[PDB]
């Protein structure tokens, strides 16, 4: 049968998900988006299309810090890269909270990691329509 | 409901013509063992505003977290974060009045008294109090614990109400301030001599000074104190 695809946490015969896979396209259908590390540091960078003139420039910034040390730009579903950036902001008030360091950049990596992993495991939630690229300078 | 432990004694504080200036010293007291010395409690937000507590030590740094907090959170989303949407004293003095008054509601206080200092965009010299209850007040001068006793007698002789502010320089303003550290160091006995100043001048921007001392003292009339009324030697 078929309808392996109509459902989030469902696995497809060979062993796929295909919703996330679906979320894949919104992705590939966004604007483009790029990140550079380099000898002491990261650069990222980001396209912008301009739908008309009427659009304020320097204005929709849509590159995001988190913390004081992270940076992120994401292709694809704007808001979901928000909302994942919103949860990144909380994960990392919180580490700081608790352990006084900013959060270092691996930890910080996992921990949007297994939050984005996690709306991939229920059907009542749909996967998160981003590829995000994030990076920054920590201890080592 | 608690009872303060590790506690930072007096906060003086007045305005002069272009700006503010605030000064603490620099100890930590726990009840009459006068225990740590190296302690700010002077805590510049910006630069533009200077948090001066006293009170709670172990409160005072939690107060100081959420401070570094309110700057990484107004950065957020923020392309004005070092310009037209930064930080005012304002902002920062109504979110601790905010929170100071929250807690006092819920039966368990921030055990502190604190003076805000600074200048607002437009000039304006910024000087609010806030302390464990959530009272508020503003006035010319303001000084916290012990120095409300003593230095404002002293600082309101220079400014004694509103149309005195610009009449006083900078000058002016920080000798009465650092002669009223002197004397709380003569008669408060849970004050250091060490102690930091600040001022922020809507003009020279934010001037932090630390490890100041009480200079300039007078004890030498002490050899000539014998007895205690009729004792000749």
């Amino acid at each position: 049968g078929t309808g392996y695809d109509l459902s989030n946490s469902v696995f497809s015969p060979d062993g796929r998900n295909f919703q996330v896979e679906y979320a894949v396209k919104a992705v590939e259908n966004g604007t483009t988006s790029i990140g550079i590390k380099c000898n002491d540091g990261v650069v990222f960078a980001v396209e912008k299309l301009i739908t008309s003139k009427l659009l304020v420039p320097q204005k929709n910034v849509k590159i995001q810090v988190v913390d004081r040390h992270i940076g992120c730009v994401y292709s694809g579903l704007i808001p979901d890269g928000r909302h994942l950036v919103n949860r990144g902001r909380e994960e990392a008030a919180s580490f700081k909270k608790l352990y006084k360091t900013p959060i270092p950049i691996p930890a910080f990596a996992d921990r949007l990691g297994q939050y984005v992993q996690a709306h991939t495991l229920y059907n009542s939630v749909r996967p998160f329509g981003v590829s995000t690229i994030f990076g920054g300078v920590d201890k080592n | 409901t608690q009872q303060p432990i590790v506690t930072g004694t007096s906060v003086i504080s007045m305005k002069y013509d272009n700006g503010v200036i605030i000064a603490a010293d620099n100890l930590g007291s726990y009840g009459s063992l006068l225990r740590f010395n190296g302690v700010e409690r002077l805590i510049p937000v910006g630069d533009n505003t200077v948090v001066g507590i006293s009170g709670d030590i172990s409160d005072m740094q939690h107060i100081e977290r959420l401070l570094k907090d309110l700057v990484t959170e107004n950065a957020y989303d923020n392309p004005l974060a070092d310009a037209e949407e930064a930080l005012e004293p304002s902002y920062i003095f109504e979110y601790l009045a905010t929170v100071m008054y929250q807690r006092r509601s819920k039966m368990n206080p921030l055990w502190n008294a604190i003076i805000v200092a600074g200048v607002q965009s437009n000039g304006d010299q910024f000087l609010r109090y806030v302390n464990l209850l959530g009272v508020t007040y503003s006035s010319p001068t303001l000084a916290t614990g012990f120095g409300a006793h003593m230095a404002n007698p002293l600082l309101r002789k220079v400014v004694d109400r509103e149309s005195d502010i610009p009449k006083t320089t900078v000058q002016v303003a920080e000798e009465a301030i650092v002669n009223a550290m002197r004397v709380l160091y003569y008669r408060d006995a849970r004050s250091s001599r060490n102690f930091s100043l600040a001022i922020i001048d809507k003009n020279t921007g934010l001037t932090f000074k630390k490890n100041l001392q009480v200079e300039n003292m007078k004890w030498d009339f002490a050899k000539d104190i014998k007895g205690y009324g009729t004792q000749k030697i």
